[PDB]
């Protein structure tokens, strides 16, 4: 009848000072910012993320309610949220669309600002246990040069300087923390 | 720059043993690693993400040779560095907008590279003479 | 290294800026671009004409960042890490430019708040802006 | 220094309203408070232990007048600052050993004092013109 | 602002100095006095001739102070407060002189320990000596 | 039959990093460096001192045993101790001689290095309660200019740069902490 999506966005969205990573506000249409202690289905995925050294004590997680599932899986959520990057004006992220196929392909797309069909990340793999899907993003190894752990659609929409929150030249802990966290989808 | 004949002698003797294929690349590479905002001027050189990528970059080595060539040109005209470096001064200021403090930093990194290559032979008197030369080149470029 | 008196001086003086934060930040940027034209080369994508809305909006972000740095003056590397990522790792701004902007912020404060700009407060603001500049130009990730 | 006639006009008009008995003393006093190692050169001036002792020191005020007088002399010879400041350059370098970075700091403190005295009248164009003058004086002294 | 890697780099390189601490400190001072003669004006009471026992003994104190600064790299204002009292409040050493001595310490390390003086270590030592210099030239009492 | 002297020297001798204030070692001839918990007679005087902000957790106090008392009081101790100032070579302090007269005058003298008859401080006042003398040093108010809380004999012997540990141009807490602490003399 529905699906709930749980996502911490990135480890860098959990800095002690919220200007230092993506910050979310004004969740609506089924999206909700929820304290991790009240989003237990995401507890184990959240604990395995790469977080900045100066990490927030109590974290909120994005939870998107009332998703529509077509079962391969095709899931769409009506939720919308505002993402602020540093001192910038907010950008609305909405129309989250997750496609999953053959256990090892698919992608999470969204409308970001005025641009629709923006792939946020490709899927490396996913598994289903009971009524829960665990979705792992496809992230290149951080080796040398420019490291880009999110899809090019996202950073090309954001531009060079807002993409500082989504890419790095170096492989330091706080840069690795910028990568997308995995998703937990609970089917009801 | 005013060097005594003995200081000019010490400078010329050490300069003759400099490996012209490496020292320039090492000084430029170390400038980019130690004073990392200098990488802004060389963005087109490619991978400068780590010290190893910087030092091993073929464009850093080739450009470093050109820089060393200019310091050598300064050794030929110590009594008219301003006139000799006139064209380069115009290039680095009017076109490249390099703050002149970076010229002093590059001269000091070159002194460190000479010390690293020559060891005990880069004695305190030999360094003192090179300090007059690198200050003269940096002032001429400014 | 700020003394305890430097910290209380900066907090008191910056607290008097208040609603004029954006206005002072915009004026400091305008003074910088006009006095030291080489600094304009960091903003090739901006409309840099006088009274530019882009310069005004940017000045409000600079002033808000300084308000945050003042509030967290004893934990600035942590509080300003994403600004260090942008200024030191991405833009690679030459530290001389931070001395230029800091001087123009001092000039703006002296022009608008003469009662607050005492010699002691000028000294504490100079050190504070130098410490913010070191954070934003250092690679400590 | 190369100032346009409008910039020279703005500089000359503001300079005419400067209180010559105070502005120099305030710039020197603020140099001693803001860049406190500069107090080493003025050890014989007496009590410099607090900002109030520095600003109120009669020797700081009297010497500040002399400094302001020299900046005024620079306004008369903008196209030959090097020749005009030749004697002072020799005094501050060969005799006093003042690192030239302090000349830039004093010029910037003088700009702050002008801003503090003139307020809204020290407009961004007026400051830009004074920046060319103080850079020219500091380079001439160096 | 030192990164975690800068701190481990400085501790590893300075740890290789060991018994040669005084020797390296004395050589760095000699290089400074000879290359930048204006620095001699801070030591009018010294015998400044080459191989001077006074310069040798002073070099051992400078090197020992750097060993302490390395050991307490995350608490340097507290660890070095009496050195800040002497250099900033009493001697009032111009900060340019600290850049000169830091350069001569780098030159000495490059000459004596070429295996340790990698580009990464040179970068970390430069920032470390700049942070020690800021502490010793700041008035934070 | 004897007198014990208890002295913390100065609040600045109790910095967390011992190079930041006077440091004592090699106590002999009746002098002993004693932990404050074992020198209870000095507990209340010690707690009232002006100490640096970065203060040592566990402090030692100078205790000079076997003093000779002539009763006005004239007390001499045989103890010797080495004082190190920062990175300097040590200086032996010995022959401590305390003269007290009329409840409000007197002085503490010592041999400092090769120089005898060095007044360390003049006495502002002293009081006797039971078998204990509390001695207060005469310290000028810190107003402006050079502040000198120890006798000129001491700083003139030490010289300009070692006197940085005993004087200041400013009145900041860590500078006030350089002043001599009071003495506690226990008569047995
Ligand atoms: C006190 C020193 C400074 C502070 C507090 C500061 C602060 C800021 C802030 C808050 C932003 C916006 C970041 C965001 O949106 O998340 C920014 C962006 C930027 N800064 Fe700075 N900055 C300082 C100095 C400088 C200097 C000296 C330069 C160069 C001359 C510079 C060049 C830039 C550029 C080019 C951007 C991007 C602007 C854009 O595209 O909108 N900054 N800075
Ligand atoms: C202080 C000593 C320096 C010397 C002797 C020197 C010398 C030179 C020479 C010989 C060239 C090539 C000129 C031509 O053939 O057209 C050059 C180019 C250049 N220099 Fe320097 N330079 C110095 C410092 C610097 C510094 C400190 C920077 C920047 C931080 C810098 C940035 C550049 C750039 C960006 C170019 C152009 C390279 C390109 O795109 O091909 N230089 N310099
Ligand atoms: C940058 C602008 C400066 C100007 C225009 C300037 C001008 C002057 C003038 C006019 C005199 C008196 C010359 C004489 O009559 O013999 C003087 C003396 C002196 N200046 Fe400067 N000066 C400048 C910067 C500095 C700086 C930055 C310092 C030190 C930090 C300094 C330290 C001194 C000292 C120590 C004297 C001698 C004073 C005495 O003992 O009577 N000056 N300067
Ligand atoms: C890395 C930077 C430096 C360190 C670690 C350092 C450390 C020291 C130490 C440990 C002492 C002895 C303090 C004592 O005995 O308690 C000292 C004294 C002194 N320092 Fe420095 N110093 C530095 C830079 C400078 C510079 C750049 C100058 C001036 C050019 C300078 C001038 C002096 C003078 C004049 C003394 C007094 C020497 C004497 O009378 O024996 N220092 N310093």
């Amino acid at each position: 009848k529905n699906a709930d999506l749980y996502w911490g966005f990135s480890g860098s969205s959990h800095h002690k000072y919220d200007h230092n990573g993506p910050k979310f506000e004004k969740a609506g249409k089924g999206a909700e910012l929820t304290n991790i202690d009240a989003a237990s289905a995401y507890a184990e995925t959240f604990k395995k993320g790469v977080f900045p050294n100066n990490k927030r004590e109590k974290s909120d997680i994005l939870v998107f309610h009332n998703g529509e599932v077509k079962t391969s899986y095709q899931i769409n959520w009506p939720g919308e949220v505002t993402m602020k990057l540093g001192y910038g004006d907010g950008l609305v992220i909405k129309d989250l669309n997750l496609m999953l196929k053959n256990g090892n392909m698919g992608e999470l797309k969204a409308t970001v600002g005025e641009n629709s069909n923006i792939t946020l990340f490709d899927v490396q793999e996913y598994s289903v246990s009971d009524n829960t899907i665990t979705v792992t993003p496809k992230i290149p190894p951080c080796t040398t040069g420019t490291w880009k752990p999110w899809h090019n659609d996202l950073t090309s929409k954001l531009g060079s300087l807002k993409s500082v929150f989504f890419e790095s030249y170096t492989c330091n802990n706080d840069d690795i923390a910028k990568k997308p966290l995995p998703l937990t989808v609970v089917l009801n | 720059v005013h060097l005594t004949p003995e200081e000019k002698s010490a400078v010329t003797a050490l300069w003759g043993k400099v490996n012209v294929d490496e020292v320039g690349g090492e000084a430029l590479g170390r400038l980019l690693v130690v004073y990392p905002w200098t990488q802004r001027f060389f963005e087109s050189f490619g991978d400068l993400s780590t010290p190893d990528a910087v030092m091993g970059n073929p464009k850093v080595k080739a450009h470093g040779k050109k820089v060393l060539g200019a310091f050598s040109d300064g050794l030929a005209h110590l009594d008219n560095l301003k006139g000799t470096f006139a064209t380069l001064s115009e290039l680095h200021c009017d076109k490249l907008h390099v703050d002149p403090e970076n010229f002093r930093l590059l001269g000091n990194v070159l002194v460190c590279v000479l010390a690293h290559h020559f060891g005990k032979e880069f004695t305190p008197p030999v360094q003192a003479a090179y300090q007059k030369v690198v200050a003269g080149v940096a002032n001429a470029l400014a | 290294v700020l003394s305890p008196a430097d910290k209380t001086n900066v907090k008191a003086a910056w607290g008097k800026v208040g609603a004029h934060a954006g206005e002072y930040g915009a004026e400091a940027l305008e003074r910088m671009f006009l006095s030291f034209p080489t600094t304009k080369t960091y903003f090739p994508h901006f409309d840099l004409s006088h009274g530019s809305a882009q310069v005004k909006g940017h000045g409000k972000k600079v002033a808000d960042a300084l308000t945050n740095a003042v509030a967290h003056v004893d934990d600035m590397p942590n509080a300003l890490s994403a600004l260090s990522d942008l200024h030191a790792h991405k833009l690679r701004v030459d530290p001389v430019n931070f001395k230029l902007l800091s001087h123009c912020l001092l000039v703006t404060l002296a022009a608008h708040l003469p009662a607050e700009f005492t010699p002691a407060v000028h000294a504490s603001l100079d050190k504070f802006l130098a410490s913010v500049s070191t954070v934003l130009t250092s690679k400590y990730r």
